[PDB]
């Protein structure tokens, strides 16, 4: 009776829109597109493990 | 709004009018109080300095010149009462106003709510019915052999008359009816 | 497809055996019977037509027309029977077998294999409509009006037949496909101007073309309700079905004869939606709604794209709903204060709040508000029309800002205001009304879920 | 699209300084303040004209609700020709408004000031059409001079409304949206600019008097 | 003394500002007399049925009724070919017509012109 | 909630209230039944005066026609009382 | 909370108006002299503008009249 | 996921840095993606797999049809009235299979642009190579040929290219 | 309409109209909704010079002030890699002529 | 600015021209000059997706303040020695365009002048 | 699922469960205005978190999850775009419409 507001309104829609765009949306190509995250220098890859190299040593203009 | 008018305006009619006008905006153009009672008081004093002319055609013709005056120095956007006629709530509230008419065709539920105002309503239903052709009779004598020439209405005279043509002045909605 | 035409035949005798107290119930019933089975002719193919016979077939243009004219008669139905209720029951039953066989006439129309046939059941679909104008009108213009409505469509329609003739004896066949298999181009000659003239001006005035469409204000106004609904919502459409098969046999010709034609329809749009902003009579501004529309579709049909065919018929379809429903709106009016003029009756929001949202929904549909298909249609023919020529978006952009100025002025003279004190006679909605505005709104919202289902062939 | 922002925000900044109505005032202010955001598209500085709008919601959205709160409490009436001394009258209202005011002028480090500075000094390092920053200078010293007319108008001074006094501001629903509004005028600003990626190249080398065109401006 | 007003279609002269209404004869008292009781006498046979108990419907207004038959069945009667009425017609009927066939053709025939040496940049234009 | 329901006597309080603020009326020689031509002895242009008066102090103007008919104290608080609906 | 009207007199104010309006008055101008306390170079500028006249030619690489 | 064939809708590998926390307060979006993950998306994944489970028990296939190929409208007589129908419900079905392929290509196109962020100028001009030849073959076989359009049309128009093209080459070998 | 007194007592007050009287040709055009001639307190024929001189001026200044634009005193923004050449729009193998920018 | 009133009330002619600048060789006033050198790949600023207008010659900068605003997210106000840095770089590029601006002007008065006077040799 | 997808579409849909339930009885009560601000503040603090999530990664997508009608060559399908100006904006914009209903829940109580 006194938090149902929070099941009925926002549990239960992100329940029925989490399952329609997990096993129905992205069944089919290029529905879901995510913009690539970008790459920094020093930064490690989590799929490959590859680590990306350092910046050309900086002219320390301190 | 709620005389009848006549066939014309006359001369101190037309002055007063002025007189009103030129005092309103004079206060739109002096916003505050002190300021506009000097001049409202400049104003007056104006007014009556002309008050003891004899001379109609030289009165007419300060009239004019006075209202040449006004429209030229008028206040381009003048204070106006917010239900007045130029006013921001002129008729908000006209769509909530509903004609009594509208309650002879309530489905009988409807009407099984709200039994002694119902009750009421015929009464008052009865005494219009009775009292139609009365109004209309004296209607009849009391009109001149060529037409009414004002929209100037009788009142009641008789032991029990009512004012002709009563019914909608009486029964008006309400200025603020919902 | 004699699964939907004998029913029709069966509506009739039906009709004339029923009791004086049920002839209603069972036509309203029998009609929505029929328009559900119409409604498997929505399953077309992608490639050819569904060919039935040698007789009759259905193609993705026509299927949705005929499922219109089954819907609509039983809209019909419920929106007559209000005014005819100290009619005799003979004349009742005369009037429901007049509805009748209108329908069972535009069924075979939209679905006949030749042009000769085609062209018969076109004309006959006249003398029902003739005879409910001017039998069951309610003012002396309806004798003009039905004058004004034969004369107008015979005198164009009259060349057709000979056009057709002179062709079936040229290339041996009238039948659809044959005429679409073995097309030849048309040379430039005065004979063939003249043939294509021939083959195009009966269908020019039934849309109606701006300048030959003074029958159309006249019998729109001065029809029974029934009448109007049909008039605006099927027969109208007449001439664009039998323009786009025409057509077919028109090129290369058409690249050059339809300039006049082009140039009537825009400004006399244009014009029309102008019109429009001055107009005393409620019903006359429906009217003339009406002709603007058909500007728009003949404009599409004659600039020759898929784009256009598309376009051409969504508006058709969203047309025939927006005005029928229009159309009633103003007869509820009508029958509460028995006068036509716009001015008298205001307020009436106030007084009647359900029907000031059907108005509203109403004239929100005719001013093509998105997604409905009223848009989707006119989007699609100023897109083409743009590809045409980059200089009729200027046309087009004046009309879509006059059509949303008269849609509006029209809903705030009648629901806006304050209601006139002198009418105190305007009852409650009655449940038929209401139903009567649902059963048109809602079937144009659940087609703009599914707009495959109208676009045309050409889809 | 640089001119047209441009003639937009000045026409309609003159055209709010003499106004009697004040949502009418208001509403030219909003006018003016979507012919700046133009001005900062007409510049090539996209980014700048949504940081704006996100900013400017606020305290614009505050501004007509404390409009509307002095409308209700004086019985619907619009004029400020008949609002007089509503300073101490209407203490919350008169803070809300205030902060509105100086957070529309630029005032620095509130919302108004992290967005309007920047779209200010960026008009003014850009190859550019000059009768347009001219135009933009006019119009940001007249919205300070408007902000100034409600204020002296709607709040200084004496009473000129009817005599049966029915002001009343004390309501939480009006209290608790005007104060979450008032919050949003004073921190968003910071907060969203720090909390944002560097989408623009900023303008770190400025002369000094024209770094402070703007609260020049503003003070005339 | 002060600047004049000059009135105009659209920004008519206030009645205060009327050289007519400022020198009156006995004549134009009488005109506003008799004006003023055809006023009244409409107004009176209004409100006679308007407060009549038993009257149930629409009030007929003989005057709207004559503005829409006026406005919509009287024209054509009313109707001569004239030099103004048939000029007039010719121009408003015929001149547009033109003037757009003569517009769209000249846009056509450029563009068709174009096209055929094949310099139009149609890349991309697969929607037609 | 709004202004509370405005009352017969509170309006003729406040239209004497109004009048005795006048400085061409004596307080005590005023009554609710006081003519102002013939027992105050004021001329047209007070009365307009009076009348704006009392537009200002309701927050609503009188038409002049119905204004230059009101001639006691009585005639202006029962125009207002019919204006506003107010029966107690 | 009631409050009446008072006809012609300065209207019934709770305390609890008057505290909100001065601390939230007070939170502002603190926030003000804070920020720019902190930030003096988002008002000031950060960076001295150079002049031009200033530039010597070798640097500026200008020939000395006569080629 | 086996949804669809990666070659006909490729994409790279996916290349996602790991990552490296610099402060001392925690990270409010892994909370809060802890906190969705165990209350919605599992869920969820219970409702996904008990509708599976049901979906294994009745499993029945659908089959994609087949179509030969018949004569082309170039083997057909004038007047055969068979033939002509069998040919251009082919070139009819040839239209809707090149307008899927055109819309292939597009949709890899709109895929890249919106995946290579702020370096789709340069990142994404194969894609747009292929769009550009694809929409030119496109354009040459389908368009103007407008309403009621047919494969004799679409013949006429080939021969027509075909003779623009032969008289420009043997007027360029004359040179 | 909007000329009419609204201080009458109007038959139909929101069209401001009596019973029986006579209307207008043109009452749709003067619904009040619509088309207002009411008496302006300045004369048409100086409105219409302010607002087309106004609008004239703007004009002439503005293509004034594009033909005397304002900048500032510094040279054209410089781009590292032969002014991003394969950024805006790749071309990669066309190897286009140098852009190389000097220390100063 | 001095420079606008400079060009479009004084002499036009010896003013340079923003549009159209540099009209002076580079290497011409200088015996040599150095070129100017880049910190960031161009794969670098690829893969960190910058901007097409942020990719200038401070791009480093940018790339490891980006860098460092995505590793110390929750405090967003730690970020201060990098965007500082930035912003220098930023200012030296814009002080190094000033010199560049200079440079035109004195070198279209110098030459100018220096041909008229020596055509003004020529003319006695 | 990477929540921001489901995140910012949630936002959206839970904004039209007031308008389906204007045919029900909470229409009719006295509780329908703080029921419909209780919304939009709800959709408020929903749309909170993948406005951080960007602020965090800078994360973007699109989502094409209905695909309306097909042309011959046009394809047109129901797609949201999640960028920086929709998830900025959105936040911003349900904050404001939160006050100024409360603000209305008090200005529009006699009508
Ligand atoms: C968009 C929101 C989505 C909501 C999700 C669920 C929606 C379910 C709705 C189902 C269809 C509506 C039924 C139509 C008949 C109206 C019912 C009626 O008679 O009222 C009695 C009923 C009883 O209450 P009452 O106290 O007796 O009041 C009677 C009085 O007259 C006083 O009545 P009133 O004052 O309350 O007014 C009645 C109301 C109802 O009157 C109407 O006008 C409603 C009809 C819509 C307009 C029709 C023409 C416009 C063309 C658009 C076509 C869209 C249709 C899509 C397909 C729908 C299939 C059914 O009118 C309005 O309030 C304002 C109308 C202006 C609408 C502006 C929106 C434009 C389009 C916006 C987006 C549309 C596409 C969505 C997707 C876009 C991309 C994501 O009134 C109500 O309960 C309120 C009506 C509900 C309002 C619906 C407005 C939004 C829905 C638009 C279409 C649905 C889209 C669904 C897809 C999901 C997204
Ligand atoms: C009110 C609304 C009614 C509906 C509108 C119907 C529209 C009908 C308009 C017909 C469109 C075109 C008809 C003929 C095509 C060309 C017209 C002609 O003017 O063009 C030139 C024709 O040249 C001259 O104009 C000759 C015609 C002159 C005589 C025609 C009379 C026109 C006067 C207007 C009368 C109004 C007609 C409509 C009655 C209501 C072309 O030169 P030419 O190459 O040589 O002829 C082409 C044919 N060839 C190839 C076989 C030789
Ligand atoms: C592009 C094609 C057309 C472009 C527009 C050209 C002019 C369009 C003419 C429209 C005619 C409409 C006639 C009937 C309209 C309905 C009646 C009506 O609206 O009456 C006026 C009505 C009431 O007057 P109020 O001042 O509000 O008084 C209220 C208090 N009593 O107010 C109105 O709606 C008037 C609106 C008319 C505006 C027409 C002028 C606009 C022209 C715009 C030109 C500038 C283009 C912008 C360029 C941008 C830069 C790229
Ligand atoms: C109600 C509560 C339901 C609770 C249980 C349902 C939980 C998930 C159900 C999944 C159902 C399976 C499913 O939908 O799969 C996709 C399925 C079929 O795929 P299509 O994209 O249609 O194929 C092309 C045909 N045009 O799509 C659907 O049926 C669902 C579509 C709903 C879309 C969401 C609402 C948007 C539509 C509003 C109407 C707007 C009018 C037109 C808008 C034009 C926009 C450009
Ligand atoms: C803001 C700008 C607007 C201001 C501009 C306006 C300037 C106008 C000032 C000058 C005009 C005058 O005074 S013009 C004065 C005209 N003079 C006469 O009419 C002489 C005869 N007197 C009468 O008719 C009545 O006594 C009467 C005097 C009406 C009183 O009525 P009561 O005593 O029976 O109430």
């Amino acid at each position: 009776r006194h938090s149902i507001f929070a099941v009925t309104h926002v549990l239960i829609p992100v329940w029925i829109i989490h399952y329609y765009l997990k096993y129905h949306v992205t069944a089919k190509p290029y529905t879901v597109v995510e913009r690539k995250p970008r790459i920094f220098p020093g930064d490690t890859i989590l799929e490959t493990g590859e680590v990306i190299p350092l910046m050309k040593e900086f002219p320390d203009q301190h | 709004a709620f005389s009848a008018p006549a066939a014309y305006l006359t001369h101190q009619q037309k002055v007063l009018r002025l007189y009103k006008r030129a005092l309103r905006h004079l206060e739109s153009w002096c916003v505050h109080r002190d300021k506009y009672r000097y001049f409202a008081c400049l104003m007056r004093a104006r007014f009556d300095e002309h008050k003891n002319e004899k001379d109609m055609v030289k009165a007419t013709q300060l009239l004019r010149q006075a209202e040449e005056e006004f429209w030229y120095g008028q206040h381009p956007q003048p204070y106006i009462f917010p239900e007045s006629p130029g006013g921001t709530s002129y008729e908000r509230y006209e769509c909530y106003k509903v004609p009594e008419w509208c309650l002879d065709d309530w489905h009988p539920s409807e009407k099984a709510m709200y039994p002694d105002y119902f009750a009421k309503r015929e009464q008052w239903k009865r005494l219009r019915r009775e009292s139609w052709e009365r109004e209309v009779k004296q209607l009849q004598e009391e009109t001149p052999p060529g037409g009414p020439r004002t929209e100037a209405l009788p009142p009641a005279r008789k032991e029990g008359d009512l004012p002709p043509l009563w019914w909608h002045i009486v029964t008006r909605p309400r200025e603020r009816p919902m | 497809m004699l699964k939907i035409i004998i029913p029709t035949t069966m509506l009739l005798p039906m009709t004339w055996m029923s009791k004086h107290n049920m002839i209603w119930i069972n036509a309203t019933v029998h009609s929505l019977l029929i328009s559900l089975i119409s409604l498997s002719l929505l399953n077309q193919l992608g490639e050819n037509s569904l060919n039935f016979s040698l007789t009759f077939f259905s193609d993705s243009l026509s299927a949705p027309l005929l499922v219109l004219t089954t819907w609509l008669l039983p809209l019909m139905l419920m929106a007559s029977q209000s005014h005819l209720s100290k009619e005799t029951t003979t004349r009742k039953k005369l009037y429901i077998t007049m509805l009748i066989l209108l329908q069972l006439f535009l069924i075979m129309t939209f679905t006949a294999t030749e042009l000769i046939l085609f062209y018969i059941l076109f004309e006959a679909t006249l003398v029902p409509t003739l005879i409910i104008i001017t039998r069951w009108g309610n003012q002396t213009e309806r004798l003009n009006a039905g004058l004004y409505f034969l004369f107008y469509t015979l005198a164009g329609s009259l060349p057709l037949l000979v056009a057709l003739v002179y062709i079936q004896n040229t290339t041996g066949s009238l039948n659809f496909l044959i005429i679409h298999y073995w097309s030849h181009p048309l040379s430039n000659s005065w004979s063939n101007i003249f043939m294509w003239l021939a083959c195009i001006m009966a269908f020019m005035v039934k849309m109606p073309l701006y300048g030959l469409h003074l029958w159309l204000p006249k019998a729109h106004v001065e029809a029974p309700i029934a009448g109007s609904m049909v008039l605006a919502a099927v027969l109208l459409k007449l001439g664009g079905y039998g323009m786009m098969r025409i057509t077919t046999i028109l090129n290369p010709l058409t690249n050059y004869m339809a300039y006049p034609f082009l140039m009537l329809s825009m400004w006399g749009m244009i014009m029309t939606s102008s019109i429009c902003l001055r107009q005393t009579d409620l019903k006359s501004l429906i009217a003339y709604s009406s002709v603007s529309h058909m500007a728009l579709v003949i404009v599409a049909i004659m600039i020759q794209t898929p784009w256009s065919f598309m376009g051409a018929t969504a508006l058709m379809i969203a047309h025939g709903l927006t005005s029928s429903m229009l159309f009633c709106l103003a007869n509820t009016n009508y029958e509460r204060v028995h006068s036509r003029t716009m001015i008298l009756a205001r307020g009436l929001q106030t007084l009647l709040p359900l029907m000031a949202t059907w108005w509203l929904v109403a004239s929100l549909t005719n001013l093509a508000l998105p997604p409905s298909i009223n848009l989707i249609g006119e989007l699609f023919i100023i897109t083409a029309s743009f590809s045409w020529s980059n200089i009729t978006i200027i046309l087009m952009g004046m009309n879509m800002m006059i059509t949303a100025l008269y849609s509006l002025y029209m809903l705030i003279t009648t629901q806006r205001g304050k209601y006139t004190h002198h009418i105190n006679n305007i009852k409650p909605s009655f449940t038929r009304e209401n139903a009567l505005m649902a059963l048109h709104i809602l079937p144009l919202l659940l087609l703009t879920l599914n707009p495959k289902m109208i676009l045309g062939p050409l889809y | 699209t640089l001119c047209l922002g441009a003639i937009t925000t000045l026409f309609t900044a003159l055209c709010a300084i003499t106004q009697n109505d004040i949502k009418k005032i208001v509403a030219f202010s909003t006018s003016s303040q979507l012919g700046l955001m133009m001005v900062t598209i007409g510049i090539n500085q996209p980014h700048l004209a949504f940081l704006h709008i996100c900013m400017h919601a606020f305290f614009k959205a505050m501004l007509f609700m404390c409009s509307g709160s002095i409308i209700h409490s004086l019985n619907d009436e619009q004029d400020i020709r008949k609002m007089g001394g509503l300073y101490k009258a209407m203490p919350f209202t008169t803070t809300a408004l205030i902060i509105g005011s100086l957070a529309l002028t630029g005032m620095p480090y509130l919302t108004g000031f992290y967005s309007k500075d920047l779209i200010i000094e960026a008009v003014n390092m850009s190859y550019t059409n000059a009768w347009a920053l001219l135009m933009t200078l006019i119009a940001t010293s007249l919205t300070a001079a408007y902000s100034t007319r409600i204020i002296f108008f709607a709040f200084l001074g004496k009473p000129r409304f009817p005599p049966l006094v029915l002001i009343n501001e004390n309501n939480p629903l009006l209290i608790n949206s005007i104060k979450r509004l008032l919050i949003g005028s004073i921190f968003a600003g910071f907060i969203i600019s720090n909390n944002i990626p560097p989408m623009t190249v900023p303008n770190t080398t400025m002369p000094l008097y024209m770094k402070m065109t703007a609260l020049i401006v503003t003070i005339m | 003394s002060f600047p004049k007003y000059k009135p105009s279609r659209l920004a008519t002269l206030p009645a205060t500002l009327d050289p007519a209404e400022y020198d009156i004869s006995p004549e134009t008292r009488k005109a506003q007399a008799e004006r003023l009781a055809i006023r009244s006498r409409l107004k009176r046979e209004y409100l006679l049925q308007y407060n009549d108990p038993n009257r149930l419907g629409v009030i007929e207004d003989p005057a709207l009724i004559r503005w829409t038959y006026a406005r919509s069945a009287n024209i054509y009667p009313n109707f001569r070919p004239t030099p103004k009425t048939s000029l007039l017609g010719a121009l408003f009927g015929i001149g547009p017509l033109f003037f757009w066939y003569y517009v769209f053709k000249t846009d056509r025939d450029k563009k068709e012109k174009l096209i055929q040496e094949g310099k139009l940049d149609q890349t991309f234009n697969i929607s037609y | 909630s709004d202004a509370p329901p405005l009352t017969l006597e509170a309006i003729k309080d406040r239209v004497l209230y109004v009048l005795k603020l006048y400085d061409k009326i004596d307080p005590e020689k005023l009554s609710v039944n006081s003519h102002f031509m013939k027992d105050l002895g004021l001329d047209s242009l007070d009365q307009v005066e009076i009348i704006m008066a009392m537009e200002d102090e309701f927050g609503f103007e009188i038409p002049d026609i119905d204004a230059e008919k009101l001639m006691c104290p009585q005639e202006i608080v029962d125009y207002i009382a019919d204006k506003k609906d107010v029966y107690e | 909370v009631h409050i009446e009207p008072r006809y012609r007199q300065f209207p019934q104010l709770t305390r609890s108006q008057l505290i909100q309006a001065e601390f939230f008055s007070a939170t502002m101008w603190f926030w003000i002299l804070w920020r720019f306390w902190h930030d003096s170079d988002a008002v000031l500028g950060h960076f001295p503008y150079p002049d031009p006249s200033q530039w010597t030619d070798e640097e500026l690489g200008i020939l000395p009249d006569d080629e | 996921p086996d949804s669809w064939d990666k070659d006909v809708y490729p994409e790279p590998p996916r290349r996602t840095p790991a990552p490296a926390p610099q402060t001392s307060l925690p990270n409010p979006v892994t909370y809060l993606t802890k906190i969705f993950d165990l209350l919605v998306d599992r869920p969820v994944t219970l409702a996904r797999e008990f509708i599976e489970q049901q979906h294994a028990k009745n499993r029945y296939y659908y089959y994609h049809r087949e179509f030969r190929r018949v004569p082309d409208i170039t083997e057909c007589e004038e007047k055969d009235i068979l033939c002509m129908f069998e040919a251009e419900m082919q070139w009819r079905r040839d239209y809707k299979v090149d307008q899927e392929i055109v819309n292939i290509i597009q949709e890899r196109l709109k895929a890249c642009q919106q995946r290579e962020g702020e370096s789709y100028r340069q990142n994404c001009a194969k894609e747009l190579e292929q769009f550009t030849q694809v929409s030119k073959a496109f354009q040459d076989r389908y368009s103007d040929l407008g309403a009621h359009y047919s494969a004799r049309k679409c013949l006429a128009k080939q021969k027509q290219r075909m003779l623009a093209e032969r008289k420009a080459a043997k007027e360029a070998a004359a040179a | 309409q909007q000329e009419r007194d609204p201080w009458y007592d109007w038959d139909h007050p929101d069209l401001r109209l009596n019973w029986g009287e006579p209307i207008h040709w043109d009452l749709d055009m003067y619904i009040r909704n619509r088309v207002d001639t009411s008496p302006t307190p300045v004369s048409w024929n100086t409105m219409c010079k302010h607002l087309f001189g106004f609008v004239a001026f703007m004009l002439f200044m503005f293509w004034v002030g594009e033909i005397y634009p304002s900048y500032q005193p510094v040279g054209p923004k410089q781009y590292p890699y032969n002014d991003l050449y394969l950024e805006r729009g790749g071309d990669p193998t066309k190897e286009p002529e140098p852009v190389v920018h000097y220390e100063i | 600015g001095a420079h606008l009133a400079r060009r479009y009330l004084g002499d036009a002619s010896k003013e340079p021209d923003p549009l159209r600048m540099p009209t002076f060789p580079p290497d011409y006033g200088f015996p040599e000059r150095k070129e100017r050198e880049m910190v960031a790949t161009q794969q670098e600023m690829n893969d960190a997706q910058l901007m097409l207008q942020q990719r200038d010659y401070c791009a480093h900068y940018l790339i490891q303040l980006l860098k460092c605003k995505r590793d110390s997210f929750p405090n967003f106000l730690a970020c201060k020695h990098e965007q500082h840095d930035w912003d220098y770089c930023e200012h030296l590029d814009y002080v190094k365009r000033m010199k560049e601006f200079e440079r035109e002007r004195r070198l279209l008065q110098r030459k100018k002048r220096r041909e008229q006077r020596e055509a003004e040799m020529a003319r006695g | 699922m990477n929540p921001f997808a489901s995140l910012t579409l949630t936002t959206l849909t839970i904004l039209t469960i007031p308008i389906m339930m204007s045919n029900s009885n909470i229409y009719k009560t006295n509780l329908y205005p703080n029921y419909v601000k209780t919304t939009v503040s709800y959709a408020f603090t929903l749309s909170l978190v993948p406005l951080l999530m960007f602020m965090h990664t800078g994360q973007e997508m699109i989502i094409s999850n209905w695909h309306w009608m097909t042309l011959q060559t046009v394809e047109l399908s129901l797609s949201f775009k999640m960028d920086y100006f929709s998830v900025m904006f959105i936040p911003v914009a349900l904050f404001v419409t939160w006050s100024i209903m409360e603000f209305s829940m008090w200005y529009m109580h006699s009508d």
